[PDB]
């Protein structure tokens, strides 16, 4: 009567959050969130994740690869998997009544993977070419590789598995994979489009396990670490960082703010036929912070180098408390804008209700952003210049510096 | 569900006693997206006059008199809001996201640019070598070029073959003026939609667009919107053939009907049943879209995309695909096929899903308020008001097999395509070919 | 580049004149091949005798 | 009154196939079903079941056969495709009723 | 074998004027020929799949 | 092969001499002296296989 | 317009052309043959046995 | 190709239905016939044609 019915979350016996919110919208999306990803793989198995998010479509104990394809096909309906270093969330979209139906397949992908030796084995050469894609764009491979001088032990673990191993990932790897991270107190039925009741009267049939945090991924050493890739593409990708801010942290907010605090500043700091921004990711026990610079080849190390400076007289005072206003308004924007589109909007209700099994109202979730700024910022960069740099790079890069270089 | 459809809300639309025709649609939605939808474009353009749309499109941005550069942006960056747009052939917009907390200051932001550019002669002379680069760059996207040239055979001759960009020589000579020219001449409230969508009041916005866009049209002809010239449509093929590329483009198609026509809707399931495909996937199973699973099991191509780009009065309803330079024939054979089989013998059960698909896509189309505005901004400027999605609903869920039977055949059987192909092409057969692969042997 | 370039004129050159911009190549050609196929559909009666 | 066990044991040591040495599986003319079906295999079975067959051939070749002790035991059977082949034709045929 | 016989008599019975001794016979083989193929093969064909399970 | 005809021992030959065989754009007609050679061992094979019937 | 009335109509659907080509040829034969015939029979005026049948058939 | 049996058009047939032709190693005479009934056709051909010169 004008589409408010309240988010009603209820934690089941297991660990299991469920998530809705009937917004009535005529197209709903359910989705599966989890603890899992590649931050919870050895020096062996590695990839595992990754080739994991990709046996998605792979036959399942209640419903084949082939009617789980058409099945979802014959509803217009779409699954696919999105990953992170840490979580992976399995949506599935569709609309009205084909959401019951929509449901089937994607309750059997997440739990009942009996993912055949064969098909695997016959699936893994995809791996080849999903990485060879998604490395055209040479910003990936620069952060593949910062994670990896950034850390060392998990979470510095690649996102798409390594080539070496390509082939190597065992149909078994996948089940122990799964059985030790897809499990009721680390999982999340979220959804939109979709009663509460109904919604839960799936997570009925989702009760197949129970094992709390099965592997848990060991905690994140930190590492200065520094590595460059000489490749020629006429214009460096260059990026920089210092370990810090976490999820939940309260320390957080900060970068965010100082992430925008920083930008404007960055750019227009270094003149000429470029691009730079401040970097911020932010990890269940770490973070990272810092700004990638694509530049052009001889003009690398000004670019960079100017990059810095700026951050650098960004914490010795270089930031009017109006500064803090204009960007503590931009997240505000930002954080609203991007979740117009339910799918980038249902990863919020879903983050949530995955890492806390709260859910932080727009309200406080800004009186928390407005609640600190000059307080912090001016020093949240400070941390940066003081701290350990890992550098990542790839390009010509005969004329970028190294951090012995600051 | 159906419900759901039903209880979305109307959208709201009156024009001004200027021209101008404000619409938009509310929600509980902090945020918000409101932007000026042209009917400008490329094809609107002149064998000297070509480029111009783009030029200013540039320069749309870098300022105006009331408030310069470094404070429009700073204007715009200090609020948060998100001034993005485009131009294509015969549409152009410029829309901004804020947190409808703005709909007045964006408004006015809006108006001061549709009518009010800087275009200061020495930013002009920047943004022209900026083109001239950035256009070098649309140059290896192959992936575009390749309907670029679609266009430039397609309708060969006239307006719209002319490509959004235009030729160097324009852009390395248009002068200050030329572009006022085409500002001053397009630019017009009649032809302009003022459209949002957020948690706006449609009355505070007619009153703020009401009062920025004070706009007074005295003659007969300023309320007047002038038709387009009608493009002929050439069947015929384009090579730029280079073996020295990874893999070749093809690209053919047929005349579209234009939006108006109701059977674009028929015409859009159709293309629901053959959809595309692109190796990342997971389907070598997939959904009847034939042409997909055949891709995968002979490997035909790396990625293909059906599409019926529509306009005012005409269209390209065809199929774009990449393939290594080997598999380019198997590939059309296999693909041109389906169009026979789609429109010679399709069926029940396959239509039934297309629907779906296109439901799907259908409501996916409006995902959130800058995409919603889109619609809006659009459906008015080209259909006359507004589609709900209450009526697509309809429209396509009433389309049956012996339906899209009618209607492909209606636009393909034994028509002359235009094919357009760059790239390791020497595979591709002659044009008679994959002409005579227009009729199925029945 | 490439948007530097264009289809060069077929007009008189070739073409049929039913064929010169302004108006639909279609409804118009739809006529067009009825007689070059009227030939064919001919030739291949004269082949049949 | 008589057993189809105690028949297919007949059939078994009558179609004599195991005094070549090869289970049943080793002899199904290869299909479409039974190619996919074996595509399947484990590597393990596989290079077995080639072996067999190459040592088969190897045999027939040679018109002779293999001693009484090596021939393979009725009960002694390894069914090592069946499984596999079954779900494949399932497979199959549900496939082939979806598409209509 | 029963075929190829039944052959190799059809053949006789070809060889042999129309008489009583003969004709039925020929006629009876001339019937068994059909069948055996037709028929008899195909059954005793699948009986055997299912004296292997199959 | 979904193409058949390329995927036909026979069939091939057929689509690999009369349709897809690759032949210079420019050719005049003294290149069709021989399909006509051709018809002529045709017409006469045909013609006389025919007049040696009687 | 009966170009575009034949297109549409019989060389549309390879089906109906084919169709056409047959109850057309049984038409040109007919017609080429009567018309060949006469033709050639005219410009052999009182030669033919047709023509001089008669003077044991009159004429 | 240094092997001509297989680098000529004709050649290569021959060096790929009588040379190089894989062919199961098992094989009873069973499987003569057919280059018998070939040599049969060629005895009837040869045969024939010579006594047709009569
Ligand atoms: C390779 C093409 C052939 C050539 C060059 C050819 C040429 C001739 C010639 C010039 C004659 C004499 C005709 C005359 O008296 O003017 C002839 C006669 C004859 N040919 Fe052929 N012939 C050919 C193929 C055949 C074939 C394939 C047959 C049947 C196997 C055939 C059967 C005969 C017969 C029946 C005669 C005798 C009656 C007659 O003289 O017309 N010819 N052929
Ligand atoms: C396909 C293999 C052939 C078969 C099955 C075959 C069979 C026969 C038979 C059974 C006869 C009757 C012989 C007899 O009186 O006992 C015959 C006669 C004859 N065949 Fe063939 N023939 C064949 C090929 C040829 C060829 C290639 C030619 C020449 C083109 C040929 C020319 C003749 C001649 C000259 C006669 C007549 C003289 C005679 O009766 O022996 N035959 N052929
Ligand atoms: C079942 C039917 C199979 C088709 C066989 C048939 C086949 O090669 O048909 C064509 C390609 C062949 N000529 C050409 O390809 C050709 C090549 C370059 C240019 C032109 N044109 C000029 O402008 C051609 O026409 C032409 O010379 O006939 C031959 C030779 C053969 O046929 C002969 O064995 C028949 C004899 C043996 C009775
Ligand atoms: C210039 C000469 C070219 C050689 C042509 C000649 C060629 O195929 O020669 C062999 C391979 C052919 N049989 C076999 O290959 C073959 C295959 C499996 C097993 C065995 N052996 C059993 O243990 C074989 O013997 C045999 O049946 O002759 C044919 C059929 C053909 O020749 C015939 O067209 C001639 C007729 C047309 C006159």
């Amino acid at each position: 009567p004008p589409h408010p019915q309240d988010l009603e979350i209820t934690k089941l016996p297991n660990g299991l959050v469920i998530a809705s919110l009937e917004n009535y919208s005529p197209g709903s999306t359910i989705g599966v969130f989890i603890k899992a990803g590649s931050r919870y793989e050895n020096s062996s198995n590695l990839g595992t994740s990754h080739l994991l998010r990709l046996a998605s479509s792979l036959t399942t104990k209640g419903a084949s690869s082939f009617k789980i394809t058409r099945g979802i096909e014959a509803v217009g309906g779409k699954l696919s998997v999105e990953s992170t270093r840490e979580n992976m969330a399995y949506t599935v979209e569709c609309l009205r009544d084909d959401v019951e139906i929509l449901m089937e397949f994607l309750l059997n992908v997440t739990t009942a993977p009996e993912f055949r030796p064969w098909e695997v084995a016959d699936l893994q050469p995809q791996l080849k070419i999903d990485k060879a894609v998604a490395f055209q764009n040479p910003q990936t491979h620069v952060i593949e590789n910062l994670h990896a001088a950034a850390y060392r032990n998990a979470l510095a673990d690649s996102l798409y598995c390594p080539d070496y191993r390509i082939g190597k990932v065992t149909s078994v790897e996948l089940h122990d994979f799964v059985q030790n991270h897809f499990t009721s107190a680390r999982m999340a039925l979220v959804g939109l489009g979709v009663s509460h009741p109904v919604l839960k009267n799936v997570a009925e049939q989702l009760l197949n396990i129970r094992g709390g945090l099965g592997l848990s991924g060991a905690k994140a050493k930190y590492r200065g670490g520094e590595i460059r890739e000489q490749n020629g593409d006429s214009l460096v990708h260059a990026a920089i960082v210092a370990e810090s801010a976490a999820i939940g942290g309260a320390e957080a907010n900060a970068f965010s703010v100082l992430q925008h605090v920083l930008g404007a500043n960055p750019h227009v700091k270094r003149g000429n036929p470029f691009d730079v921004s401040a970097f911020n990711a932010s990890y269940s026990d770490s973070g990272l912070f810092g700004f990638y610079t694509i530049s052009q080849a001889a003009y690398a190390g000004q670019v960079i180098k100017a990059a810095y400076n700026q951050v650098k007289t960004i914490a010795q005072g270089n930031v009017s408390n109006e500064n803090v206003q204009a960007a503590k308004n931009k997240l505000k924007a930002k954080y609203l804008m991007s979740v117009e589109s339910s799918e980038g909007f249902l990863e919020e209700v879903g983050s949530q209700a995955l890492a806390a099994g709260s859910y932080n109202p727009p309200s406080t979730v800004l009186q928390q952003i407005d609640a600190v700024a000059d307080a912090d910022v001016i020093k949240a960069a400070k941390k940066f210049v003081s701290r350990q740099k890992s550098m990542a790079a790839s390009g010509n890069l005969g004329h970028t510096p190294f951090v012995d270089e600051l | 569900y159906a419900q759901a459809l039903q209880s979305v809300p109307e959208t709201q639309v009156s024009q001004l006693d200027n021209g101008v025709r404000v619409a938009s649609e509310q929600s509980s939605q902090p945020t918000c997206t409101v932007g000026v939808w042209i009917d400008a474009g490329s094809r609107y353009e002149s064998e000297k006059n070509n480029g111009a749309g783009y030029f200013l499109e540039h320069l749309a941005f870098k300022g105006t008199k009331n408030r310069p550069q470094n404070a429009l942006e700073k204007e715009v960056e200090s609020m948060g809001a998100h001034l993005n747009a485009y131009s294509s052939r015969e549409h152009t917009a410029y829309y901004i996201k804020a947190l409808s907390k703005d709909v007045p200051k964006a408004v006015e932001l809006l108006a001061d640019i549709v009518q009010n550019c800087s275009l200061e002669d020495s930013q002009i002379e920047k943004e022209r070598d900026v083109i001239v680069r950035e256009l070098q760059e649309n140059d290896t996207s192959m992936r575009e070029v390749v309907f670029n040239y679609l266009h430039a055979t397609a309708f060969q001759g006239t307006g719209l073959a002319q490509s959004v960009e235009g030729p160097s020589e324009n852009i390395r000579k248009l002068s200050r003026a030329d572009l006022t020219e085409y500002l001053s001449t397009h630019y017009t409230a009649p032809r302009m939609v003022l459209a949002a969508a957020g948690g706006v009041e449609h009355q505070q916005l007619l009153e703020l667009a009401q009062k920025h866009f004070g706009g007074v049209p005295f003659t007969y002809d300023d309320d007047a919107v002038p038709t387009l010239s009608k493009c002929r449509f050439t069947g015929s093929q384009i090579r730029h053939r280079e073996d020295g590329l990874p893999l070749a483009h093809v690209a053919i198609a047929v005349e579209g009907p234009g939006w108006a026509h109701p059977d674009l809707v028929a015409l859009q399931v159709a293309n629901a049943i053959i959809g595309h495909y692109d190796r990342t996937y997971g389907g070598g199973l997939h959904s009847s879209s034939p042409l997909a699973s055949i891709a995968v099991t002979n490997k035909l191509c790396q990625s293909f995309q059906t599409f019926s780009i529509c306009y005012s009065e005409t269209g390209l309803f065809g199929f774009y695909f990449v393939c290594d330079r080997m598999s380019i024939d198997d590939m059309m054979f296999v693909l041109q096929g389906q169009w026979m089989r789609l429109c010679t013998s399709i069926s029940e059960s396959e239509v039934l899903r297309g629907k779906n698909f296109l439901r799907n896509a259908l409501v996916s189309h409006l995902d959130g308020t800058t995409p919603v505005c889109e619609d809006i901004g659009r459906e008015l400027l080209t259909y006359g008001r507004r589609i709900p999605l209450e009526e697509w609903e309809e429209r396509l869920a009433e389309v049956d097999a012996r339906m899209v039977r009618e209607v492909c055949s209606k636009y393909i059987y034994d028509q002359c395509p235009a094919v357009a192909g760059p790239g390791p092409i020497e595979q591709l057969p002659d044009y008679n070919r994959i002409r005579s692969g227009m009729f199925w042997l029945r | 580049s490439h948007t530097d370039i264009k289809v060069p004129n077929f007009s008189d050159y070739r073409r049929p004149p039913d064929d010169y911009s302004t108006k639909s190549s279609r409804e118009s050609d739809p006529s067009r091949k009825g007689f070059s196929y009227l030939v064919t559909a001919v030739t291949t009666l004269g082949v049949a005798y | 009154s008589r057993w189809l066990e105690g028949i297919r044991k007949w059939y078994y040591n009558a179609a004599g196939f195991n005094k070549y040495g090869l289970m049943r599986d080793d002899t199904i003319y290869e299909n479409d079903d039974v190619k996919e079906a074996i595509r399947r295999l484990p590597e393990n079975l596989y290079d077995d079941r080639m072996f067999r067959i190459k040592r088969a051939l190897d045999l027939n070749m040679r018109q002779q056969i293999l001693p009484k002790e090596q021939w393979t035991k009725y009960e002694e059977d390894v069914p090592y495709l069946e499984p596999y082949l079954k779900e494949v034709i399932r497979e199959r045929k549900e496939r082939e009723e979806w598409d209509k | 074998w029963l075929l190829v016989a039944n052959l190799l008599i059809l053949t006789w019975i070809g060889s042999q004027p129309v008489e009583h001794p003969f004709i039925i016979i020929g006629q009876m083989a001339s019937l068994s020929y059909f069948t055996i193929l037709l028929i008899l093969f195909p059954t005793i064909g699948t009986l055997e799949n299912k004296m292997l399970n199959y | 092969a979904p193409n058949i005809r390329k995927s036909h021992p026979l069939l091939k030959m057929i689509n690999n001499s009369l349709i897809d065989l690759p032949a210079p754009s420019n050719i005049s007609a003294w290149w069709n002296f021989g399909s006509l050679l051709a018809v002529c061992l045709m017409t006469q094979i045909l013609t006389g296989l025919l007049l040696a019937m009687h | 317009t009966l170009t575009a009335r034949l297109y549409s109509l019989l060389f549309r659907r390879t089906s109906t052309f084919a169709l056409t080509i047959v109850v057309g040829a049984l038409l040109f034969e007919r017609a080429f043959d009567q018309g060949a015939d006469a033709i050639y029979e005219h410009i052999n005026e009182g030669k033919l046995w047709k023509h001089i049948k008669h003077k044991y058939e009159n004429k």
